[PDB]
RNA sequence: ACCUCGUUGGAUCAGGACAUCCCGAUGGUGCAGCCGCUAUUAAAGGUUCGUUUGUUCAACGAUUAAAGUCCUACGUGAU
């Protein structure tokens, strides 16, 4: 099966420079995972979000759809889309002017 | 005769109910529309030399009509045919595999769900109409001193000709005319009532006569494996077939609410 | 149905959308073969006096059932990249962006609300 | 191909056949060669 | 005894049996699914599953501010404002994907189509979204709220002055000028409540829906 | 200034304690994370902004809005 | 052999040519793939919306697969 499990051993094994994960509550209509990861590069970034959709390509889940990489003009910050979760590649400078962690541990207790 | 590729069977005329919505498994909602059989039988058959091309023809007729409305002619068929006559008569092209008996019925369930039909009926009706609504033309501006020219066509043709060519989009009789929808896949069949639920719009009015036969397109050639080859036969009677049938994708209803888990 | 000329409103934190100015934000084009944009459509936008892309995340004119109809045509600015200006999105954003062909998680993940 | 109202052969392996009605200059070696009447 | 709004049809010239269809799987599919009574101006929670998930729920509450179409398609509209937004759904009855509709506050308005709340001021359209459910007692009329709302400046999406409308629940006197109102009264056509033959007479066709409905139970 | 002295100081314990069986994500950066969260703006606020941080903080800590796994 | 100066668009509907702007098929390339450039063939289909200008045009803005060159008595004003 792919899961979180094999994302986060996926994403470990390539060396995302930073990893976050976030269990989003069910009453809350996107998802059930969300992963956010640092890398060095856009090189970097690329390379790994092109090797974990392969993963889920090759994986398991034919009756599950394929799954865009968007992002890819973009430098900064890439996201992948999964059934059950959705990961975002980004650098670190995008991370903390972002704040999504912030944002999805607290709703509306930000700014 | 067992079915072989490149056979045609015969198509049924329905009547045009109307329309309901229905809901697929993926969640997409699907108009669809329903075509009753009513009183269909097959009238006449001819053989490929006098079909008026290279292939077996059946007549076949549906919409049962008073008597005291048809011409003597009619009446004396549909005598010798020991029916009564029906409101419309279409000649269906198959290939002698498939010919059956003048005078046998034919059932909704002749069709079968998730396959793919062709339905032809005479569209709606909408009398000597101008050019804006026939032919979708953009008439003039409603202002800046445009006078007594809206809706008018513009130039029909070029000066040189000093003509108008044949075939020019000209102001007249809209619809009334036979349309061919293609490739509508039959969602449901109500084998109680003799009811066909063929995917998205039909030519034609509600009440009216249309008819229905297998689709020719490509995609469709050889789906006649599984069909009833000559006909649905329900004296046959091996296996009685339940009130409705249902495409795999169709969401029944009384079905427990559909999550996409 | 967001066309050219339409004004827009972005709901949006970023200072080109939270920034006064004399002319409200305007459709300038939009980035669709018939110049009709629905909710996942791309926009271009003359917002002060400068053109910036968007996205629409909301419209007054109906859609299929079960989506939302929204009192104002709400618009996110986006780079020509595609990040959003932006950080925040306060009012609810539609769910039928998520399956909708184009980019749209940068989006979501910005988004406080969802209907 | 280049059309040419004049066929010269370039080379060695330039050679020269009436084909689908008009003249042509074909080259194993040298492609560029190609010529078309 | 409330008869859905959705099984009466619209007259025409369709065959009773398509309707006859239709209500059986209308009928089917609220075996299975409650479809509680309600009116426009009933406050509702709608839960419904969500394809773009993998099989998670949605609950949007609001109050029903049109209800339209028949058969198996019908349709009602509900209103909110989330966050200063106004927002509105048009759910279908029957779609498969609704989970559950739980009629938060059953009450009937003045009107029958609350359209207008998009020109009124934004609080009578704004209901709590974890709002508790009121208790309806079992043998009770259903309560008639006779609010009339307060409407923004005068372009509105329609001019629900025009006796046409024929709206009840808007205060015309605080927004519109008395000459406002008497070219409003222009478009009066006194003699279309009158023409008999205009009126749709379902007494027959409510009495055979519902043997049909018993004979379903 | 916050709705108690010890209240701040017993929040950011529950959070290291519920740091403690973190296992999907980088303890090292969620260490970090709450120390910034808890160093960069929690020395001079105004009396008011206070609380609204303490709240915040606590809604964290139930993680019923979305918890780090 | 000094100077000067001697019906037109638009809208509407378009018919046609190919000397092809895009879509198709090929040859070569001072193109490794991506591409560009060039040539042959191809007219079934398509060929945007705006600002200033009356503009015939032109420039500019934003797009597009492309925003082709023409003939048709401005093609067409008893529309
Ligand atoms: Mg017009
Ligand atoms: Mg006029
Ligand atoms: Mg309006
Ligand atoms: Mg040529
Ligand atoms: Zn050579």
């Amino acid at each position: 099966k792919f899961d979180i499990d094999m994302m986060v051993s996926l994403l470990r094994q390539e060396n995302a420079r930073d990893i976050c994960v976030i269990q989003v509550p069910p009453e809350m209509r996107y998802t059930d995972y969300f992963v956010i990861v640092s890398g060095t590069s856009t090189r970097h970034l690329h390379a790994m979000a092109f090797y974990v959709v392969k993963m889920y390509k090759h994986l398991k889940c034919k009756r599950d759809p394929h799954v865009k990489i968007e992002g890819k003009d973009t430098d900064d910050w890439l996201c992948v889309d999964f059934g059950s979760m959705v990961i975002h590649l980004m650098l670190p400078e995008t991370r903390e002017i972002y704040e999504l962690e912030k944002l999805w541990t607290l709703r509306s207790y930000d700014d | 005769h067992p079915w072989e590729p490149g056979s045609f069977r015969v198509g049924l005329i329905a009547l045009k109910l109307g329309m309901m919505p229905l809901w697929t498994k993926d969640g997409q909602k699907h108009v669809v529309t329903l075509l009753q059989v009513q009183d269909c039988h097959v009238l006449k058959y001819t053989s490929k030399e006098n079909c008026n091309g290279k292939m077996a023809t059946l007549s076949v007729g549906g919409k049962t009509v008073s008597r005291f409305r048809k011409a003597t002619s009619i009446l004396e068929f549909y005598r010798e045919l020991g029916l009564p006559p029906k409101q419309t008569v279409k000649i269906f092209n198959i290939t002698d595999n498939a010919a059956i008996k003048p005078g046998t019925p034919l059932y909704a369930a002749h069709f079968r769900p998730g396959q793919y039909v062709d339905v032809t009926a005479k569209t709606i009706g909408k009398g000597f109409q101008g050019v804006m609504k026939r032919w979708g033309f953009k008439g003039q501006p409603a202002t800046h001193g445009q006078t007594k020219t809206h809706r008018r066509p513009g130039a029909v043709a070029t000066g040189d000709i000093g003509r108008v060519w044949p075939g020019t989009k000209m102001p007249g009789k809209m619809g009334n005319i036979y349309r061919t929808e293609y490739g509508l896949k039959v969602w449901r069949i109500n084998t109680k009532h003799n009811i066909i639920y063929v995917n998205g719009s039909v030519p034609g009015h509600k009440n009216c006569l249309v008819k229905v036969k297998d689709s020719k397109l490509p995609a469709y050639k050889d789906l006649g494996k599984n069909l009833p080859f000559p006909t649905y036969f329900p004296d046959g009677d091996e296996e009685e077939l339940p009130e409705d049938l249902y495409d795999e994708n169709v969401c029944q209803p009384g079905a427990p609410s559909i999550t996409f888990a | 149905a967001i066309q050219k000329m339409t004004r827009v409103r972005v709901v949006d934190n970023s200072a080109l959308g939270n920034s006064p100015y004399h002319r409200a934000p305007r459709c300038i084009h939009v980035y669709k073969k018939n110049g009709v944009g629905k909710v996942g459509d791309q926009i271009l936008l003359a917002i002060k006096g400068q053109k910036k892309k968007a996205l629409i995340v909301g419209h007054c004119m109906p859609g299929p059932r079960m989506t939302p109809r929204f009192d104002s045509n709400n618009v996110v600015l986006i780079e020509d990249n595609g990040n959003p200006v932006g950080t925040r999105i306060k009012t609810p954003i539609p769910t039928s962006l998520r399956k909708r062909e184009g980019e749209y998680s940068k989006v979501l993940a910005i988004a406080q609300n969802f209907v | 191909f280049k059309n040419k109202t004049v066929l010269k052969k370039r080379c060695k392996d330039c050679y020269l056949v009436k084909r689908r009605g008009r003249w042509y200059v074909y080259c194993k070696t040298h492609p560029r060669h190609k010529q078309r009447q | 005894r409330f008869l859905s709004p959705e099984f009466i049809p619209r007259r025409g010239r369709t065959d009773p049996l398509k309707f006859q269809i239709e209500r059986k799987d209308m009928l089917e599919r609220r075996k299975v699914l409650h479809i509680p009574e309600f009116y426009v101006g009933s406050i509702l929670r709608v839960t419904t599953a969500d394809p773009y998930a993998s099989g998670k729920i949605s609950q949007f509450l609001g109050i029903c501010i049109q209800r339209s179409g028949r058969g198996l398609g019908a349709t009602f509209i509900l209103r909110n404002v989330i966050e200063g937004q106004g927002v509105e759904i048009c759910f279908e009855l029957y779609n498969p994907r609704v989970q559950e509709i739980q009629v938060v506050k059953l009450e009937k308005r003045l009107d029958d189509s609350l359209l207008y709340l998009r020109d009124a001021l934004p609080e009578y359209s704004t209901f709590d979204v974890n709002m508790k459910p009121v208790v309806q007692e079992p043998n009770q009329k259903v309560p008639v709220n006779e609010l009339k709302v307060k409407m923004k400046p005068k372009p509105w999406s329609k001019r629900w002055e025009r006796p046409n409308f024929n709206i009840k629940g808007i205060r015309f006197d605080l927004c519109l000028t008395e000459q406002q109102m008497k070219e409003a009264q222009k478009w009066n056509q006194p003699w279309l409540e009158f023409d008999m033959m205009r009126e749709y007479d379902t007494s027959k066709i409510e009495a055979a829906i519902w043997k049909e409905i018993e004979a379903s139970k | 200034a916050p709705w108690s002295r010890e209240a701040v100081l017993s929040l950011y314990r529950a959070l290291l304690r519920q740091g403690r069986q973190l296992r999907y994500t980088d303890r090292d950066f969620y260490f970090a994370s709450i120390r910034r969260e808890f160093r960069k703006n929690q020395k001079l606020e105004d009396a008011e902004a206070r609380e609204r941080q303490l709240e915040k903080g606590l809604v964290f800590l139930n993680g019923k809005l979305g918890r780090i796994i």
